[PDB]
DNA sequence: GCTTGTCACGCGATGCCCGAT
DNA sequence: CATCGGGCATCGCGTGACAAG
């Protein structure tokens, strides 16, 4: 013995009895260090005492067993509902909380996470716009680190409410940001990525649809009734698009082929998705009888290659928007 | 310069940031304690105190749903799949719908919804992520409310369905569980041969200050001025008299902001290449 | 085969406690 | 009522062992 490690054991001791009875399962608790047990410790801590300041059932006239359960479980309901994350952040950027569902979009522990500086998991040229933000409600876009790519783009939809039972030196309590953290919608488009993915069409002379393949139903969503009830293919045609495809549908009708086009579709979803078509000219005694057009759809990528390097120049070429579809 | 001496030194002041994070950490302990100038091993003992009296998860089913709630609001509910029967509902459908626990208990979610959405709705539940936005009733008065939910199977782990509990005949195989919270330029337009919007340009925002989702649905007469909805009507009914020909109306549109807007309109028609039938009437609306 | 970080250890400079002045 | 020297406990520092990555 010697007092020197005598001290270091008590230390140790008191450590590891924090540690045990920290609010996390045992498998994180072991791979704890020392200096995260007092992080976290201090984290459990202030979170406690804010809630027993700020905090504190189903309606007794509606109350069955099955309810109380479910009551029992409305906070988790409400996280996984969030789709996202819980973040609070006070105004040291501290994290204050972070809810277990960031790991499942950003790759980080949660563990690893509390206490700790906000800034170390956000981009460095979005910092300062975070920090704009937390000096009463806020919504607002971040670019967040993601170990799961590396970078995700997230919209913050929160508030700033006075973070209680700090016990900071007494000073007052400080504003701290409230928010949950959802990752970004993709623009209203739909890119198929199962390649080699070429559908057929058929329609009538008016490019009203009439029948179309399996791999059609899967890309544009409608059912092959669904297809045909909604006036013809000119009801599908994005605005940009639409008097190149009547262009192409002329010389269709003056020498039976198209030639290929490139133009976007309105799904069931009311995306819109590009496609490089073709359609030609079926006879039935001579005469036209109906329109075979095959489409490969193509990403928005290349869509707006196409695009960009358009053979003719028509009105409306540049415009972007939204479309609905009734029978 | 000196390799070995470098990481020496680099190592040394390393855990000396070690050892003033142990010591900051400690003290932010003694600040949060009861009792409490003690050492480190008072301070400790007093954690385990009171960590051992406040003591799985970090926090409550209750804090988690607090912290959500004072986020950014909502009501959490749960819905079969089936027939929208509400499984669930929390009390916060109280402060966010100024509705009872009650009203949605023994209910469907059609019958809380508008009209006008039931359809949307079915969309939305039949057969993961789910989001949508609706108009949900609080005269009958209704309010749009921003929905944001998944599909999970029924009925969920960890909950015990007794024999004689009204959720024991139902057996739904699938539930939506959600929150609900309450939330000098141009642009061209497609409509059909009655007004109704059917295709929205996005700079509608920067013109009418109109997400296009507020427009596409709705008849371009609704957002007229009284006065100058007969004019803009016969506009659109001689439009489609004179094939290709442009008629510019000039009218008054009522902006987001319940403001009025001198607009600029001009409209033709787009004829199938091969019938000549119209297909839609094409508008330009500028500001003025 | 190198980097960063955790943990123990030795080692003195001060702290606390307390008979003994 | 202090002040004063023991002996052990706290406490901060630098370094070496060891491992995850
Ligand atoms: O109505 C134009 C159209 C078209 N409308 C549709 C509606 C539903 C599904 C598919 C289509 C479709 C495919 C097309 N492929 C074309 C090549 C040249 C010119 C026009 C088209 C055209």
């Amino acid at each position: 013995s010697n007092p020197s490690k005598r001290h270091r054991d008590r230390l140790n001791t008191e450590l590891d009895r924090l540690a045990s009875l920290l609010p996390f399962p045992q498998d994180v608790i072991n791979k704890l260090d020392k200096l995260s047990v007092l992080r976290l410790s201090v984290s459990y801590l202030r979170a406690k005492s804010f809630f027993d300041v700020s905090l504190k059932g189903v309606q007794d006239n509606c109350r069955t067993k099955f309810r109380e359960g479910l009551n029992l479980q409305e906070g988790e309901f409400l996280l996984q509902a969030l789709n996202g994350f819980v973040l609070v952040v006070t105004t040291d950027a501290l994290v204050f909380y972070a809810s277990s569902t960031i790991q499942d979009y950003l790759g980080f522990q949660q563990s690893d996470v509390i206490h700790q500086s906000v800034y170390e998991l956000i981009h460095t040229e979005d910092r300062a716009e975070f920090q704009r933000q937390l000096h009463m409600e806020r919504c607002f876009v971040c670019r967040l680190r993601c170990l799961l790519d590396g970078f995700l783009a997230m919209n913050f939809q929160g508030r700033l409410k006075y973070l209680h039972g700090q016990n900071k030196k007494i000073l007052p309590p400080q504003l701290a940001l409230f928010a949950i953290a959802t990752p970004l919608q993709p623009p209203s488009i739909l890119e198929i990525r199962t390649k080699n993915f070429i559908f057929r069409t058929k329609h009538k002379l008016d490019f009203t649809p009439t029948g179309c393949d399996a791999k059609g139903k899967i890309v544009l969503g409608y059912t092959e009734a669904e297809l045909c009830m909604r006036g013809t293919g000119y009801q599908f045609i994005h605005a940009a698009d639409m008097l190149y495809c009547a262009e192409y549908h002329v010389r269709m009708i003056k020498t039976g082929e198209s030639g290929m086009i490139v133009f976007r579709l309105l799904t069931k979803d009311n995306r819109w998705t590009w496609v490089q078509s073709n359609a030609r000219l079926v006879y039935k005694n001579g005469r036209p009888d109906y329109i075979i057009a095959t489409q490969r759809p193509l990403t928005d990528e290349e869509g707006k290659e196409h695009l960009r390097k358009r053979t003719l120049k028509l009105p409306f070429m540049f415009a972007t928007g939204e479309a609905v579809l009734y029978e | 310069m000196d390799k070995e001496r470098l990481a020496r030194e680099n190592h040394s002041e390393i855990e000396r940031r070690r050892r003033n994070k142990m010591t900051a950490y400690i003290t932010e302990l003694s600040d949060m304690v009861p009792t409490c100038k003690p050492d480190k091993l008072t301070i400790l003992r007093m954690a385990v105190s009171h960590m051992k009296s406040l003591r799985p998860s970090f926090l409550t089913d209750q804090e988690l749903k607090h912290l959500i709630l004072e986020a950014a609001d909502g009501f959490l509910f749960i819905v079969s799949c089936e027939t929208g029967r509400v499984v669930y509902v929390s009390d916060s459908v109280t402060p966010v719908l100024n509705q009872p626990q009650s009203e949605w208990f023994g209910s469907t979610l059609y019958d809380q919804v508008h009209p006008d959405d039931v359809d949307k709705l079915r969309e939305q539940l039949s057969t993961s992520r789910r989001s949508f936005i609706c108009r949900m009733r609080c005269e009958p008065h209704f309010v749009v409310v921003h929905c944001t939910g998944y599909i999970k199977a029924w009925p969920p782990a960890g909950v015990s369905l007794p024999d004689d509990d009204p959720e024991a005949g139902q057996g739904s195989k699938f539930c939506l569980v959600a929150i609900g919270r309450l939330q000098p330029t141009e642009f061209i337009s497609r409509h059909n041969i009655e007004g109704i919007f059917t295709f929205v340009d996005h700079r509608c925002v920067a013109t009418v200050g109109y997400q296009p989702q507020e427009l596409l649905g709705k008849n371009i007469v609704e957002f007229c001025h009284p006065e100058d909805q007969q004019l803009l009507r016969d506009s659109f009914q001689q439009v489609v008299k004179l094939k290709g020909q442009v008629l510019s109306v000039m009218f008054r549109f009522r902006s987001k902001n319940q403001e009025w807007l001198w607009m600029r309109t001009s409209s033709f028609t787009f004829q199938n290449p091969y019938s000549d039938e119209i297909e839609y009437i094409i508008c330009t609306n500028t500001n003025v």
